[PDB]
């Protein structure tokens, strides 16, 4: 059986990712449109910083995250922040498409429409083999929100600094998500393996972006279609 | 530095 | 009558512009778009921006602009850009609407649109009148694309190093003006005093924006609206 | 410094 303890971190987790989540998609109209020269790149860009401002209203909700310093709280952003958007956006992902289908013809992105934001296969083949295996995965949403969070108290982070007390919390989480899954999901006798198999994915996917967003953000015509906040989660300093 | 994120973690 | 380097002066000006200002304002659907908190200010951070970029492909055609340090022309446009923006902004501002009228409903920026984007009526006031002002003129096309390159090219700018060299480029292009308008434009006995004395305006204007901009770029979750673009140019570095 | 005007102007 589960502890007090324990569903209450289940409580409030499902809670902020239904604040921080919207299923019907309704503010992509207020992004700059997309074109199909990289031209999906204002939207794409438009779209990840506003799932940035998503991912911090989730984490200043994860309990623990609001007592770490705000350097471990920034630390842990910048280099979480993409993974957790990859993860985020399983939601949209459907496999008769291998789309994220965030709406109609417009906000339905396709393959083609990452490399016209300047993204090269080396980050796409992964990473939608990472969404079908996450997609197939049939997550609930106690584990989906868990994984996030775990994803994002990792301490093997470049800049934390107290690693040991978000070491704690981390596995605090992952006793929840153990717990769960051995009481609460029928079937899962393998997913807490598969599940914690994928944050080794996620890194890979990870340094690929970085790989490419460097290249992209030291050519100023294309920074220039980025937005300050994007350009300072994905920048070093 | 930082100044957004900074902002946006209240 | 015009000698051949003075035509020339004003046929390469005449073209920059018709290069670099689109009429039917078509490029304003790929902004983000009006909302009607500074609910304005993202698709007025976006259309500042996208003017920003025009002013530089004139400034690149003005004779004489290109062979400046490259220090010399940001420190050029740095300051002059708010100015040739309100400038050219004139060309769709109308009496009968007292709004700068880029289209239908949406991109009829009125006044209550500039104080949604952020700024007091301490911008406003001496704007509008300075709008009225340059729109009674009835300026030549001439005379409109003459006065923008005299107003980038004043030595009167914050980091200029060789005022000395702008300053005959300033020059130059009074004379052109001094001479189209006493041989071209009937009736214009006291234009040239009046159009001068409009740069003395935006002067004006332009230390109200700034000191409203400068309110405005120090509080995190407004800057986080402007573009990189709009940052670069109006900072301070 | 100013990478992005430095780009524009060629
Ligand atoms: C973001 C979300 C959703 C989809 C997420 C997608 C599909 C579209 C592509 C991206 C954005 C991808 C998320 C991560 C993979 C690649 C993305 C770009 C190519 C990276 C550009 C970032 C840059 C330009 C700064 O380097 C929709 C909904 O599920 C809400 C969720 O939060
Ligand atoms: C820009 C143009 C046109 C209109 C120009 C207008 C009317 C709308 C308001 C602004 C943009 C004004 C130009 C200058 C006055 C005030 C403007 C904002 C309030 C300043 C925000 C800038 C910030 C947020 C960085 O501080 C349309 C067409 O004529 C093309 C032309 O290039």
């Amino acid at each position: 059986m589960l502890s007090d303890e324990q569903m209450q971190i289940i409580n409030s987790l499902v809670e902020a990712h239904h604040k921080t989540y919207d299923d019907s998609y309704s503010d992509f109209v207020r992004f700059r449109p997309p074109v199909r020269r990289l031209s999906m790149l204002p939207h794409l860009a438009d779209l990840v910083s506003y799932s940035i401002q998503k991912v911090i209203g989730f984490a200043k909700m994860i309990p623990g995250f609001r007592d770490l310093t705000a350097e471990d709280q920034i630390a842990l952003l910048k280099s979480s922040a993409i993974e957790i958007i990859m993860l985020r956006s399983n939601q949209s992902f459907s496999l008769e498409d291998m789309s994220w289908s965030c709406g109609g013809p417009d906000f339905k992105y396709c393959i083609n429409d990452v490399t016209k934001a300047g993204h090269t296969l080396e980050l796409l083949e992964p990473l939608v083999k990472f969404q079908v295996g996450l997609k197939k995965l049939k997550l609930h949403e106690e584990e989906h929100v868990l994984l996030m969070a775990i994803c994002l108290l990792s301490p093997d982070r470049p800049g934390v600094q107290d690693h040991v007390r978000i070491e704690a919390l981390q596995d605090r989480l992952c006793d929840v998500l153990q717990a769960y899954i051995r009481i609460q999901h029928p079937g899962g006798r393998l997913l807490y393996a598969k599940m914690i198999q994928k944050l080794a994915d996620l890194r890979s996917l990870n340094e690929e972006h970085s790989k490419q967003y460097r290249s992209l953000s030291f050519q100023p015509e294309h920074s220039m279609q980025l937005t300050p906040l994007v350009l300072e989660v994905f920048g070093s300093e | 530095k930082h100044k957004i994120l900074h902002r946006l973690l209240q």
